[PDB]
C-alpha cells in the first residue's frame, strides 16, 4: 500500500500542491500538504516496514522527487499561456521539446518499469529478497532518469532550458533565443543519435 | 478543477441531457444523485460534492419557449441536478433580441452558480452552429460572459449545420455566430452532419433517427475528452494544458475530430495508430497539412508497445507535416472506463489543427457572399435592422473569417515565420 | 567502414527495411553487424545454446560463409 | 514491388474483374477486403496494406458509356476495392477522340493513385486487341502514360481478335494499336481466340459461353504469372527480371503462351516437360525456331528429378533452336497455391519468344493492305480524317510491323549478328 501511494501521491495530486507555491516558507508546505530548488519533505515509516524500507531509501526518493518538481515547474510555467511574430515560433519551437522531454521521463521510464516492478515485487516470497529486488530497482531507476549519467553533456541542456520557461513567461530578444536554442538542440540530437536505449524517443524529436 | 457546463438551443440541450445520462450511467450514480454500491475516481469536475455524494452536475439550462425542455422534465434525471439553474424564433436577430431582454436574470443564474461553485475554470457550451434558438442568443450571451469573465476558458461543442437549403438567413446567422466564436471563444469543435451521416450509413443501415444516434456519438466524444479528468489520469487534468498543445495562434482554435472504432457490434496500439492515421476514421469531411495532432486512447494496451508504435509510425513517415516548426503527433493514454459494457476495447479520439477547415469556411463564405450579392435572403428582420442598419456586422465577420483563411493559407506556407 | 559508425547504421537501415512489410515485430534474432563494407560484412544471431547444441559456433559460421 | 493494374474496354474489364475475384478467393480475403481466418504470403504487389489488412486491389477502371461496369457494380466485390479509382463507339478514331477530351481528369485519377502508392513498377493493361471502346482510347492513353512515365514497365494482356469478318475498320484499329504496342509498350501477350476455342471444344463440348470460360483461362494465366510474387518464391519477384530473359530486342516483345493441363476434370516433371514441348498444349495457333523459352511450374515435384528432367530433355534434343546465340529453355518453380481446390496438381505455363507470330502479323498486314487497296473499309470517320488527313499513321504502323517482320526473319537467319 505504501509502495502504491509513493508513486501516486508523489513523484496528479502533488501538481496543484506545487502550483500554489509557484505563485516560500517551511510552514506553508505543511498546511498546503494537509489541505525550482530546495524543498525537504518529512515522513516516518513504522518499524515492521522500516526493516524493509530503509532510512537511506528516503534519500533516494528525494533525488527523483526534486527533478520531477523541476519538470513540473517548467511545464506549468508554460501551461499558463496560449520580430513581433517571432515569439509564436519560439512558442512552438519550445513547447514541442518540453513535451518530448516530459513524454520521455513519464511514459518511457516511470510507467513501463513501474508497472513491471509491481508485477515483480509480488513474486518475492520473503522479507530479505524483497529488500534485494527493491534495491535492484532503486539503483537503476536512479540511473535511467538522468541523475548520475551524462551530467554536463546531455543534462546541462535540460538545466538551461528550464530558465527559458521563465524568460518566455515574462515577455507574455526573440531571435537571440532561437539562435542559442537550435545550437544546443542540435548538439543534443547529434549526441543522442548513437543511443541507455530509452533516449531514442527524443533523439528523433 | 471546477468547470460549469452550459446547454442552450434545442440541439445543445439534447446532447447535454444525453451526456449527463452518460455520466450518470458511467460513474456509480443513481438517477437521484445517490452514490451507488459500485462507486475511486475524481468526482469534482462537474459534480457537486454533496454530503451523501449527491454528485449534482453543474448544468445550467437557459432557453425561451420550452419544447424539448418538457421532454427533459418527464425523466428521473431531472432529479439528478436541479439547484434551480434550469430556466424556462430560429433566427440570429430574434434570438439576439430575446437574449438581450432577459440577460440580467439569467446572468444572475450564472453568477449564483459561479459563487456557489468552489472555483471556475471553463465554460462548456452545448450548442450547434445556427441551432435556431441557440443562434443569436448564444453569440450575444457569449459576448456577455467573455466581457464579464475574461479569465476563463471557452470550449464550444457545436456541429456544422447541414439541412440541405427552410431558413435562408442561416449563412448570416452562422457568420455572425462564427465571428463571436472567433473573438469571444478560445476553442471551437465543429463536426460535419454529412460525414457523421455517412459513417452512420456506413456501419449500419440506419440514418432516420439521426438525432438519437448523433447524441450517442458526441456523448462518447465528450466523455472521452473528459475521461482523463473524471477518472484518475496523469495529465490534461486541466483543460488549459490540453488546449495549449493544439494552439499556436489564438484565432486558429478550430479542431478536427476522429474516432477509431466505427463499428461497436483488443489489438495492439500500432494498429489503431495506423487506423486513426487514415481519413476514413475521421468524423469530418489543394494541399493541407496538420499543425499539431494529439490523440487520446482508452483500453487494454501494452505499456512498452506504445513506444514501439510511435517508433514505427515515425519511421514509416506515414504522414506529412507543416513546414514551419517542430510539432509532433502526441500520444495520450487513460483507463478504459469501468461500470459500462466494454465492447471494442480500444476507443481512440483525435484532436488536430488542420488547414482543411479553411475550405469549409470558404464554402460558408461563398454562400454568404452569394446571398449577399443577391440580397433577398435576409428577409428584412426589423430586429436585425434596428440592431444594425447597414448590416456591416456581417461584413466585419466576413473580414474576420477572411483574415483567418489568410492565416490558414500562410500557415500552409513556410512563411509563417513572417505574418499570416 | 570506419568501423565505429556504420555498425549502427546497417542495423538501423535493416530493421527499417523490414518495417515496410513482413515482420514489423516478432523475431529480432537477425541483426546486421560489421567486423568495402560488403567484404567486412558480419551478422549477429542467437540460438538457445543448451537446447540447441546441433547449432554450434562452427555450424553457424559455415552457414554465414 | 508495387504495380498498378489498368482495366479498360469491355473485354479487359471482364478479365480484370474475374482475376480480382480469383485473387480474392485465392488468398485469405473476404468479399469486403477483410483478412480471413485462414490467411503467410507476400501481399503488397497489388494489395493495399491497410490496417486490418483490407488488401485493396490497385485496380483503376476507366471507360465511357458504362454497360459491363453496371454488371461489375451489383456485386460484393465492388466493396473489395473502391478508393474512387473506378470511373464511369467501337472504333479507333471514336475511342481516340473520347480519350482525348477527358484525358486530364482520368490522368488525375492515375496521378492520385500513383502518389497514393508507395512505389510504381509497372502498368498492367487489361485489354483485348481492337476491343471496341478499348481501341483508340487505349493507344492514345498508353501514349500518355509512356510520355508521362518513361521509367516504368508496360505489360499488355490482350487477345487476338477473331470475330469472323461487322466492323470493317478492325485491321486499321489493330494496326494503329499495334503501332502503339510497339513504341509505347515493352511487353505484349496476345492469344488466339481460334486456338482457345479449339481447346474448349477439345476438352469439353462447350463453346457457347466463350466469354465466361476464357475469363477462367486468362485468369489462371495471370495468377500463374504472378504466383511467384504473390506467394513467397525466390526469383522473378520483379517483373523486370522475368522480362529480361525473354527479350534480346526491345521491339520483339511478343510472347507465345501454353498451358500443360488441358483437362482439369501428379506425375513427374520430365513428363510435363515433354507435354509442354508439344504444340498442342499451346494456347496459340516455313521454319520457325524459338529465341528463348521459359516455363513456370506449380505443383508437387521431386526437387532432384527436375535436374534429371532438364538432363533428359536436353539429351533427347527434342527441340531445335535459333542459330545466333546461346539461350536455353529455362525452368522456374513455385508453390502450388493453397486455399483453392487443387485438381491436376501440376499446372505449367510457358513464355516463349517465337518467330511464328510474324506470320500472324503478316496475316493482319495482308488484311490491312487488301482493305487499303480497296479503300472502302475505313467508312470515312470525320474524327479519323481530322486526326489524320492522309491516313499515313496507318502507313507508318505498316512500316513498323514490316520492320518487325524483317527483324523476325533475319533473327531466323544466323545473320542477326548483323542487322535485322
Amino acid at each position: 500500500e505504501y509502495l502504491q501511494a509513493m508513486r501516486n501521491f508523489f513523484l496528479d495530486t502533488m501538481y496543484d500542491f506545487y502550483t500554489s507555491i509557484f505563485d516560500q516558507n517551511v510552514s506553508f508546505l505543511n498546511v498546503q500538504l494537509q489541505e525550482l530548488d530546495g524543498l525537504t519533505l518529512s515522513y516516518k515509516v513504522p518499524w515492521p516496514v522500516d526493516i524493509v524500507i530503509s532510512l537511506e531509501c528516503q534519500k533516494i526518493y528525494n533525488q527523483v522527487f526534486l527533478l520531477l518538481l523541476q519538470i513540473k515547474w517548467a511545464k506549468y510555467s508554460l501551461d499558463v499561456l496560449l520580430q513581433i511574430h517571432r515569439m509564436f515560433l519560439l512558442r512552438v519551437k519550445l513547447m514541442h521539446f518540453v513535451n518530448s522531454l516530459h513524454n520521455y521521463i513519464m511514459t518511457r521510464i516511470l510507467h513501463s518499469t513501474g508497472l513491471e516492478f509491481q508485477h515483480q515485487v509480488e513474486e518475492a516470497k520473503d522479507l530479505d529478497q524483497l529488500i534485494k529486488i527493491h534495491y535492484r530497482y532503486l539503483s537503476t531507476i536512479h540511473d535511467r532518469c538522468l541523475l548520475r549519467e551524462k551530467v554536463s553533456f546531455v543534462k546541462e541542456a535540460i538545466m538551461k532550458v528550464l530558465n527559458l520557461a521563465l524568460m518566455f513567461a515574462d515577455g507574455w530578444s526573440i531571435e537571440k533565443m532561437e539562435s542559442d536554442f537550435k545550437n544546443c538542440h542540435m548538439f543534443l540530437v547529434t549526441i543522442l543519435n548513437k543511443a541507455f536505449p530509452h533516449l531514442e524517443s527524443l533523439a528523433l524529436s | 478543477r471546477e468547470i460549469i457546463t452550459l446547454q442552450l438551443g434545442q440541439c445543445g440541450n439534447q446532447i447535454g441531457f444525453e451526456f449527463w445520462k452518460q455520466l450518470c450511467a458511467e460513474h456509480g450514480i443513481s438517477p437521484e444523485g445517490i452514490v451507488e454500491e459500485f462507486a475511486t475516481d475524481r468526482k469534482d469536475v462537474f459534480f457537486y460534492q454533496a454530503d451523501d455524494e449527491h454528485y449534482i452536475p453543474r448544468a445550467v439550462l437557459l432557453d425561451l419557449e420550452p419544447r424539448v425542455i418538457h421532454s427533459i422534465l418527464n425523466s428521473p434525471y431531472a432529479k439528478l441536478y436541479n439547484p434551480e439553474n434550469i430556466y424556462l424564433g430560429n433566427n440570429w436577430a430574434s434570438g439576439f433580441s430575446q437574449g438581450e431582454k432577459i440577460h440580467e436574470d439569467i446572468f444572475d443564474i450564472i453568477d449564483r452558480e459561479a459563487d456557489g461553485s468552489d472555483s471556475l475554470e471553463g465554460f462548456v457550451l452545448c450548442h450547434s452552429i445556427a441551432g435556431g434558438t441557440g443562434s443569436g442568443l448564444g453569440s450575444y450571451l457569449l459576448e456577455r460572459l467573455n466581457d464579464r469573465y475574461p479569465k476563463k476558458l471557452v470550449q464550444t461543442y457545436s456541429v456544422f449545420p447541414n439541412q440541405d437549403e427552410d431558413v435562408v438567413v442561416q449563412p448570416y446567422n452562422s457568420l455572425l455566430t462564427l465571428k463571436r466564436l472567433t473573438q469571444n471563444a478560445d476553442c471551437v469543435v465543429v463536426l460535419d452532419n454529412t460525414a457523421l451521416n455517412r459513417i452512420a450509413t456506413d456501419r449500419l443501415h440506419i440514418q432516420n433517427p439521426s438525432f438519437s444516434q448523433i447524441n450517442q456519438l458526441v456523448s462518447t466524444i465528450m466523455s472521452a475528452s473528459t475521461t482523463t479528468l473524471r477518472y484518475p489520469g496523469y495529465m490534461n487534468n486541466d483543460l488549459i494544458g490540453l488546449i495549449a498543445s493544439l494552439i499556436p495562434t489564438p484565432r486558429l482554435h478550430f479542431l478536427m475530430t476522429g474516432y477509431t472504432p466505427l463499428t461497436t457490434d483488443k489489438t495492439t496500439v500500432l494498429d489503431v495508430m495506423r487506423r486513426l492515421l487514415q481519413p476514413k476514421n475521421v468524423m469530418v469531411s489543394t494541399n493541407h497539412c496538420y499543425i499539431a495532432i494529439l490523440n487520446i486512447i482508452q483500453g487494454e494496451v501494452d505499456p512498452t508497445q506504445v513506444h514501439k508504435s510511435l517508433q514505427r509510425i515515425r519511421e514509416r513517415k506515414l504522414a506529412n507535416f507543416i513546414p514551419w516548426g517542430p510539432a509532433s503527433i502526441q500520444v495520450a493514454l487513460s483507463r478504459k472506463s469501468p461500470y459500462l459494457p466494454s465492447a471494442h476495447r480500444v476507443s481512440g479520439l483525435m484532436m488536430a489543427n488542420h488547414t482543411s477547415i479553411s475550405s469549409l469556411f470558404e464554402r460558408t463564405c461563398r454562400q454568404y457572399d452569394k446571398l449577399r450579392k443577391r440580397e433577398a435572403f435576409l428577409e428584412q428582420f426589423r430586429k436585425e435592422d434596428m440592431f444594425k442598419d447597414n448590416f456591416d456586422e456581417m461584413d466585419t465577420s466576413r473580414e474576420i473569417v477572411q483574415q483567418l483563411i489568410d492565416e490558414y493559407h500562410a500557415a500552409t506556407r513556410p512563411d509563417y515565420i513572417s505574418w499570416g | 567502414p570506419p568501423t565505429a559508425v556504420t555498425e549502427h547504421d546497417v542495423n538501423v537501415a535493416f530493421q527499417q527495411s523490414a518495417h515496410k512489410v513482413l515482420l514489423d515485430d516478432d523475431n529480432l534474432l537477425p541483426l546486421l553487424h560489421l567486423t568495402s563494407g560488403w567484404a567486412a560484412l558480419g551478422l549477429s544471431y542467437k540460438v538457445q545454446w543448451p537446447l540447441h547444441i546441433l547449432f554450434t559456433p562452427a555450424v553457424l559460421e559455415k552457414y554465414n560463409v
